[PDB]
């Protein structure tokens, strides 16, 4: 009888039967349903008949069992009196020269703190006052103890009956084995008796010391209980600097993330923390101890470093682990993240020396010349390095692969003003073989801005100027960059002036010169020829010319802030994008009053009628996330009856399967077919059922992503800002106005919320409100505001759209 | 037609509709039986009472039960409300086809399949008849709404109409003592298998399987097993009354009469479900809903919807009106046709309804209009939108079609619509489908004119002659002239004041109540849309949002007049009455109290002893009488109600004299209260019960810091002390310096262990042998020079005033 | 009380058996056991898991899991050794856990519970101690 609540007719016919097997069963049926919470007292007569004086263990042991979850709640076959059917025949049980019985007598007696038993509870203590078993004696100090919670805090319960009455707990520290209730509250000689004790412990009986009385003088004296203590109080005598080598709390630790890479990830973050304390810049954190595993001995065999080298990764262990690892290399050694980053970088990005660090994939390439290239952005003595490793990642001669390295380079150029003279010569060569605007782009522009250090460029330039592959972007680029840097500089059938010429060309003229560039039509419709068509006042010149642009990075331009920058190194940044953050005739007048903040709903119930409505009764009801913290409770509704009902409320609960309506309220009365009657007191709505949650950002940007918005109403009342009405009103459909989505300025500025919620609807709920307020001669629509609205189906996305207006119930009765 | 309620249930082949509530039982040949609330959606219950079919069903609505018949060849009764047998009973000893209850003692009616119906007696031994005369089967039983008469569909090619009080039938012959039934010929020829005969009716169509009856008609259809359908005359036997229909393909289940329509509703085993012409006897239309055959009809004998049962389940659909056009004179609702025919007017929280003569519609609504004064009513008639019609004008407080043909009153004319508007007793017309003007030449206009035509709008129903071909158009009196447009949001009504000269229109919040033309007089103070409501031409609106009845405002005050036990829409307002009737139209009316008014109406003009008799239990809530009345900045409100410790607390603050506040402080049982309130004593200026307050909330360091300031030197002492003991080091260390001496610092930093710090104040003041005792007792040196002196003059002259600023003067207003 | 129940849970969305050493959790034993261990005890296959501000510590045999209950802690080690204890326990009275024989022998079961933990405080248990009192 795994649950069956109606079952107990059955049962008080299996409970006496002339078998002792159906007897037990029954009675063990019992104790299931109870457990579970189902029906128990029709049976009680029956159920302790039987079983009351006998010695014969497993019935008494049912019936003892039954005594310690409901004898309180059952009085059939009990009723109430000083020595209950629950100890009367049991004080025999107590007296059994079995252990066993006596035993789990004494066991459940102690164990209540019922006062209709407490007497016979007391001298309970003698069945276990011999110990036959450790069971025994512990069995004992836990029941003395349960007694001394038991009303019996003073003389009742404190010195010895014949041996214990609180005083188990004494002699347990000096016997074979201990076990000290004793916790609280009890004899201060056993407290004492317990530091004794230490010493000639029992290792169960030690737990139960020390949870008492712990911190040792010693190291230990033996035993996991006093082990356990120890670490926390070596933690004590050194806290500083975290524990940083690990003490005995490393066997635990380990279980704690058994969900099986983030275990070694962890562990590797701490192996690298320990090594050293370094400067701790931007990633270059490692705390714990400066010297205790060192860095970077000459003499050391065979070094540190090596363990340093698996931290620099690819992937060479696993992602988790990866992610863990670059941090961790970044970390123990950089100058800031910025040496590391472009050791690791290295590595990563796209070569000719090894092909697992190279692929055909355009962006990935791309993304790994950015990162390599930062580093120099951030830190001088990154320049030097990058430019030629930067033509090593040119060398793979793809049309695409040079593409993609020529793409950042110049960049690189632009923050570096004629330091990367050198890289030109080189940057050219792959540019011929072309399918893809990326090299075109690029190259375009290395040789371009480059002139006064080359002079081959009529020549590589022509080749691909009357090859094909992909040209939009290319006109862009090429536009701004191909005369640059020096009047007359160049020369192998077409100086610097002939690619001024060409310059003006590929933007949007048309000429004859390096055998017609590709395309003339430029790239995204806003961008056009026509500025620096205007430009090249001196012709490839420094000077205020395109070459200036070029020889000149657009902004502040430094460290590894995004501003020419990629942020560390590029697969590492994808995990840390990925992380969000998120944090019968019834009349009912009412009002809703508060008062010493206790929230309720003031119902008055009216019978106007002269007719009969006794069996009245009051419910509020639990309609789903709607709920009765109590509801009215009079018996009230009666011939012209007047009285005042409270009916206190809750909003958040768990939904029901009754209607999801506004509030429903019940009043009962005469009547039987309509006993039951549904009135109303005033409006509650839909709104509260939806769960208010926040989000950052991140987390509103992926959503944003995630499923449209598209959606949107302008909303009156909305003149205002975030802050006031629409926050408000956005709290009640429990909506909160979060992060901006805003971009202000002088001719820029309505205000934007984020919002977020997670409904329970199924649905999450997001919105956007944009409040029109004039930040230009021609608004929108004035002071008002549009709320782009969504939710996960756009099905709470109508509620967020129509509650930030207004909303407002008062009433003066 | 609309289904408001299809389960699949499979094969039902017993619908029965309840009489007293919106409910549809159905006997499935599945052997299950389901009770279903069609309107709610929740299924009431579900019995599986034969294994096998289960061929009739039946409500038995005297004490709320339900009966079954099933082809355990037994009538049983059943609980819907506790889910138990009621009683069982045999009926027969063959399949129950149809059962029926009768209401004059716990009697039950069994049709069956072995050619008899009986009726036995569960409340005494008795069978007390059963009614014989079929020679094959008797396939169904109906009601009528008397109980004295009960019909039988057999197939033995007969309708028999039945007495229940009776032994078979019950009639006797006044021109003769011999028995009715003659088994020989006479004026016709059948046999002798009846006791009497007081109607034996035709059913020949190879034997009928259902019969049932309109609800106010004697007149019976009957479905057969053929293809047809045969309507019966069963008050009279009359064979100069039955007429066939015919459309049907295969044997005819059922055919019932539809309540509110005048067509008749037959379904057949074929799988064609036909619709019948009820003043023509022959098929209108078929339709086909691809379930399969139907063994089951049902016609509701509340006038609630209709029902038709079918091999896949059953499907309760609907013919009705949702929203109807309405207006309320005194004591008289008028009213757009919905089902049930006319009632309205009496109740106010029942369900029930009752007639009263104020008939708005006696015939098709082509259009249903108020008089402006309210003394006429217009009812278009004819239907049509071509050009003409008839409309009828019927005297508002009693309505017939003609009052009197021989008085002006009630008169008809022609006109496709007509429809009143303002200068009271004028209304304009369209007889062209234009609009024309409608004058009579004094009195309220009842003849027909032709002169002055439009262009624009179309003919439709009103109150100012709506008309619309893109938005709701009020027209003019006398001019053919558009007089103005609405355009809004709506939720399917058209709320009039009661003078239909105004109209009220729903926007996004509330309702706004508007003039002739469109002008808003005002803005009903509701969160969201109102159902309804309606304005006593102005200034008491009552309306409906919910389930309630409550007034938006009267006299300034806010009120909820009471609840009624269903949700309803009100009528309008005219008198201190509002009226309301609902979708299906049953009444509310209520009384406009003197309860929520009364007491704000006083509240308002400054009167608190007007206002504690006014305080009842039908209007007291929480917060509008007990705290709702401390709500003044200068108390006044605030002054009479003060009974709770929070609004004690508040009224203190507000007069800001807070001597009652330390006191609601105190039975609010909370130190921040004192604190605060004490803050606020300081500004009435006072500094004795700050002191006090403080003291007690323990911030005598705060107090420390204020007593120079005050002026005190005996009380700065006091707070020295008991600040010793916290170690507060900017409350005790304070007074030392304020008093012209410094010692008390020296003995406390003694006591802190402070000793240098204890030295240098003491020290300075000339008191170096102290100085030098702190020395002493600890680490001495007290040679060294601080950034501040160690031993020049402190001495202060303390306090100047000899009155002090615990004793701040004052005199409180 | 350290400990608020030990239970014997199956995840068919029930506790199966399951102790209430005093009145506190009776009802309330089903809803925690029924919900949590379903999740595995909403583990990763890690013995100490909490959830809903409870520590809940199990193993899982089958369908079904024996689950040990805190809300408060003394020691790491004694909490796993009253539950080990309890599995020694356990397959002498049903033979591993399944829900059906978990049920039959609510009594079995029920009673190793109170002699193991005794007012929320882990007493100690062994097959033959087990004995004395279902003679």
């Amino acid at each position: 009888m795994d649950s069956e609540p109606p079952s107990e007719i059955s049962l008080k016919n299996d409970l006496e039967k002339g078998d002792v097997k159906s007897k037990t069963e029954a009675l063990k049926k019992v104790i299931i349903m109870i457990l579970n919470g189902e029906k128990l007292p029709g049976l009680l007569m029956t159920i302790i008949r039987f079983v009351l004086p006998l010695q014969d263990h497993t019935i008494k042991k049912l019936l003892l069992v039954f005594w310690e979850i409901v004898p309180k709640t059952t009085p059939d076959g009990r009723l109430l009196h000083e020595m209950i059917l629950v100890c009367d025949a049991y004080r025999k049980d107590l007296q059994h020269p079995n252990e066993f019985i006596r035993g789990s007598t004494l066991r459940f007696l102690c164990k209540l703190k019922e006062a209709e038993l407490l007497e016979p509870l007391m001298p309970a203590i003698r069945a276990c006052l011999e110990h036959r078993h450790s069971y025994v004696r512990r069995n004992a100090v836990l029941a003395i103890y349960t007694i001394y919670r038991n009303f019996e805090h003073l003389i009742p319960d404190a010195p010895e009956l014949i041996h214990d009455f609180l005083v188990n707990e004494k002699d347990a520290s000096c016997k074979r084995n201990a076990f000290m209730m004793l916790i609280h509250a009890d004899q201060d000689r056993a407290l004492d008796y317990l530091s004794t004790c230490i010493d000639q412990v029992q290792t169960f009986g030690d737990i139960l010391q020390l949870v008492i009385v712990e911190l040792i003088y010693k190291v230990c004296h033996a035993n996991p209980s006093e082990r356990a203590r120890f670490i926390r109080c070596i933690y004590n005598l050194l806290q500083s600097s975290s524990p940083a080598v690990k003490y005995e709390a490393a066997g635990t630790l380990v279980t704690l993330s058994s969900a099986p890479t983030a275990i070694k990830a962890a562990a590797q973050c701490y192996i690298d923390l320990i090594i050293k304390e370094s400067d701790n810049n931007v990633k270059l954190i490692v705390l714990d101890r400066l010297v205790e595993l060192k860095e970077h001995p000459a003499h050391e065999r065979v070094l540190q470093d090596l363990v340093m080298d698996i931290l620099r990764v690819l992937s060479t262990p696993d992602l988790e682990v990866r992610k863990k690892t670059l941090q961790l290399a970044l970390d123990l050694v950089s100058s800031r993240n910025v040496e590391e980053l472009v050791i690791v970088l290295k590595k990563e990005v796209i070569k000719t020396n090894n092909v697992s660090e190279h692929e055909d994939t355009d962006k990935y390439r791309q993304l790994l010349v950015r990162t390599l290239h930062s580093c120099s952005v951030r830190f001088p003595d990154m320049a030097a390095n990058v430019i030629p490793v930067l033509m090593e990642f040119l060398s793979d001669s793809n049309e695409a692969a040079a593409a993609d390295v020529l793409e950042f380079v110049r960049e690189a150029i632009q923050r570096f003003d004629n330091l990367r003279m050198l890289i030109v010569e080189k940057m050219l060569e792959v540019f011929h073989a072309i399918k893809s605007v990326k090299i075109y782009r690029g190259a375009l522009w290395i040789l371009g801005e480059y002139c006064s250090t080359k002079e081959d460029i009529q020549s590589v330039m022509t080749e691909v100027r009357r090859s094909l592959g992909e040209i939009p972007i290319v006109e862009s680029e090429i536009k701004k960059e191909a005369g640059e840097l020096k009047p007359e500089e160049e020369i192998t059938v077409g100086p610097v002036q002939k690619l001024v010429t060409e310059m003006g060309t590929y933007a949007t003229q048309s000429a004859l010169s390096s055998s017609r560039p590709t395309k003339k039509e430029e790239d995204r419709p806003p961008l056009r020829g026509f500025l620096l068509d205007g430009d090249f006042f001196v012709a490839a010149s420094l000077a205020t010319t395109l070459t200036k642009i070029a020889l000149r990075y657009v902004a502040l331009v430094q460290e590894k802030k995004k501003q020419n920058s990629f942020v560390a190194e590029a697969m590492l940044l994808m995990a840390t994008i990925l992380h969000l953050g998120k944090s019968d005739p019834v009349y009912a007048e009412a009002y809703v009053h508060v008062n010493q903040y206790d929230i309720v709903l003031d119902v008055l119930v009216v019978n106007q009628t002269s007719d009969t409505l006794q069996n009245c009764t009051l419910e509020l009801a639990t309609l789903g996330d709607l709920k009765l913290v109590e509801k009215p409770s009079p018996l009230t509704l009666a011939p012209h009856d007047f009285a005042n009902i409270k009916a206190n409320v809750k909003v958040a609960s768990t939904e029901n399967g009754i209607i999801f309506g506004n509030i429903v309220y019940d009043v009962s009365g005469a009547a039987s077919d309509r006993n039951c009657v549904v009135l109303s007191d005033i409006h509650i709505d839909i709104m509260d059922y939806i769960q208010p949650a926040t989000c950052t950002d991140a987390e509103f940007r992926q959503m944003w992503a995630e499923f449209e918005w598209e959606n949107k109403v302008t909303v009156n009342t909305n003149m205002t800002d975030l802050n006031d009405y629409l926050q408000h009103i956005l709290k009640s459909t429990n909506m909160k106005c979060l992060t901006p989505e805003k971009a202000l300025s002088g001719y820029c500025g309505f205000m934007a919320a984020n919002l977020y919620a997670r409904s329970i609807f199924g649905e999450d709920a997001l919105a956007n409100v944009s409040i029109e307020k004039p930040v230009h001669q021609g608004p929108d629509a004035a002071v008002t505001g549009h709320i782009r609205i969504r939710a996960k189906s756009q099905g709470m996305a109508l509620s967020l759209g129509d509650k930030i207006n207004l909303s407002q119930k008062k009433t003066s009765l | 037609m609309l289904t408001k309620f299809e389960t699949k249930s499979a094969r039902v082949k017993g619908l029965s509709f309840h009489p007293k509530r919106p409910w549809i039982l159905t006997s499935l040949h599945n052997g299950v039986i389901q009770l279903w609330d069609y309107r709610m959606c929740t299924l009431i219950d579900k019995f599986d009472e034969h294994d096998g079919p289960v061929r009739g069903i039946d409500f038995h609505k005297q004490q709320p039960l339900f009966v079954s018949g099933g082809d355990d060849y037994k009538i049983k009764v059943w609980n819907y409300k506790l889910r138990r047998c009621l009683f069982t009973l045999l009926g027969h000893l063959d399949y129950i086809r149809t059962t029926f209850f009768h209401h004059e003692y716990p009697w039950i009616l069994s049709a069956s399949d072995d050619q008899t119906i009986r009726v036995w007696n569960w409340q005494s031994r008795t069978c007390v008849c059963v009614l014989t005369g079929h020679n094959h089967y008797v396939m169904c039983a109906q009601f009528h709404p008397s109980e004295d008469l009960v019909v039988s569909a057999s197939l033995d090619q007969t309708v028999r109409v039945w007495d229940i009080s009776g032994l078979r039938k019950k009639n006797l012959s006044p021109g003769a003592v011999e028995s009715d039934v003659r088994g020989i010929t006479g004026v016709d020829l059948f046999g002798t298998t009846d006791a009497v005969v007081k109607h034996v009716l035709e059913g020949h169509d190879r034997g009928v399987n259902w019969a049932a009856f309109h609800p106010t008609m004697p007149l019976i259809v009957s479905g057969a097993d053929d293809r047809q359908v045969k309507i019966w005359r069963m008050n009279e036997s009359k064979a100069w009354e039955v007429d066939t229909c015919r459309g049907h393909y295969n044997n005819v289940s059922c055919a019932v009469f539809h309540p509110r329509q005048e067509l008749i509703l037959s379904n057949s085993e074929d799988k064609s479900i036909r619709v019948w012409d009820m003043s023509k006897r022959t098929g209108v239309q078929t339709f086909r809903r691809d379930h399969d055959r139907f063994w089951v009809l049902a016609a509701h004998p509340n006038l609630n919807l209709f029902a038709a049962g079918h091999d896949g389940g059953m499907i309760v659909f609907k013919l009705e009106r949702e929203r109807p056009a309405y207006a309320v004179h005194g004591n008289m609702l008028h009213y757009v046709k919905d089902r049930f025919l006319r009632q309205l007017d009496f109740n106010s929280s029942k369900d029930v309804a009752v007639m009263q003569l104020r008939s708005g519609s006696k015939f098709p609504v082509f259009n249903m209009s108020y008089n402006p004064a309210e003394n006429a009513v217009l009812l278009c008639t004819r239907a049509s939108n071509l050009e003409n019609s008839t409309y009828d004008l019927y005297t508002i407080p009693k309505d017939a079609d003609s009052q009197n043909p021989d008085a002006p009153e009630g008169k008809r004319s022609s006109g496709l619509t007509a429809v009143w508007v303002a200068r009271n007793r004028f209304a304009v017309l369209d007889r062209m489908h234009s609009l024309l003007i409608k004058n009579l030449k004094n009195e309220i206009t009842k003849k027909i004119q032709v002169p002055n035509c439009d262009e624009i709008f179309y003919a439709g129903t009103g109150n100012l002659l709506l008309r619309d071909a893109d938005s709701i158009t009020l027209f003019d009196v006398q001019q053919k002239r558009t007089l103005a447009s609405v355009k809004i949001s709506k939720v399917k009504y058209v709320i009039w004041s009661a003078d239909m000269s105004h109209v009220a229109l729903l926007a996004k919040h509330a309702i706004v109540i508007c003039n002739r033309k469109l002008d808003a007089l005002c803005n009903i103070h509701e969160n969201i849309r109102v159902k309804s409501g309606a304005w006593d031409e102005s200034g008491v609106f009552i309306y409906t949002t919910s389930n309630h009845i409550k007034y938006a405002v009267t006299t300034g005050d806010h009120g909820i007049i009471r609840t009624l036990d269903l949700p309803i829409y009100v009528t309008r307002v005219k008198g201190n009455n509002v009226y309301c009737l609902d979708r299906e139209c049953r009444p509310r009316v209520l009384t406009i109290d003197p309860t929520e008014f009364k007491f704000k109406l006083a509240l308002i003009n400054r009167k608190y002893d007007e206002v504690l008799h006014m305080v009842r239990n039908a209007k007291l809530v929480g917060q509008s009488i007990i705290a709702y009345l401390q709500k003044k900045g200068y108390p006044e409100v605030a002054l009479h109600f003060v009974k709770d410790e929070k609004t004690r607390f508040s009224l203190a603050l507000e007069c800001g004299n807070i001597e009652i506040a330390l006191e609601a402080a105190k039975a609010l049982d909370d130190k921040n209260c004192w604190e605060k309130l004490g803050e606020v004593a300081l500004l009435q200026g006072n500094h004795q019960i700050v002191e006090m307050c403080y003291q007690r909330t323990k911030n005598f360091d705060k107090l420390s810091f204020l007593y120079l300031i005050t002026g005190n030197l005996e009380k700065l002492r006091k707070m020295m002390k008991i600040a010793e003991i916290r170690k507060d080091m900017s409350g005790h260390y304070q007074n030392a310096l304020y008093l012209g001496d410094v010692s008390e610092r020296v003995r406390i930093l003694k006591n802190c262990g402070q000793k240098s710090l204890a030295y240098l104040s003491a020290a300075t003041h000339g008191l170096d042998e102290e100085a030098e005792s702190l020395k002493e007792t600890f680490d001495p040196e007290k040679e060294t020079i601080p950034d501040i002196d160690p031993n020049a003059k402190l001495l202060q002259p303390p306090a100047p005033i000899m009155p002090l600023d615990t004793n701040w003067p004052l005199l409180t207003v | 009380m350290v400990l608020l129940a030990a239970a014997v849970c199956t995840k068919a969305g029930k506790a199966i058996v399951s102790r209430q050493f005093v009145e506190m959790t009776r009802t309330r034993i089903e809803g925690l056991l029924a919900a949590f261990p379903k999740l595995m005890n909403t583990g990763k296959q890690h013995t100490f898991v909490e959830t809903e501000s409870v520590r809940y510590v199990y193993q899982p045999m089958e369908k079904l899991y024996m689950v040990l209950i805190t809300t408060k802690n003394s020691n790491i080690l004694e909490d796993l050794e009253t539950l080990r204890l309890f599995s020694r326990v356990i397959p002498e009275y049903c033979r591993a856990l399944e829900e059906n024989e978990i049920s039959e022998h609510c009594f079995d079961l029920i009673f190793a519970f109170d002699e193991i933990v005794a007012l929320g405080y882990r007493e100690n248990v062994n097959l033959a101690q087990i004995r004395t009192f279902t003679e």
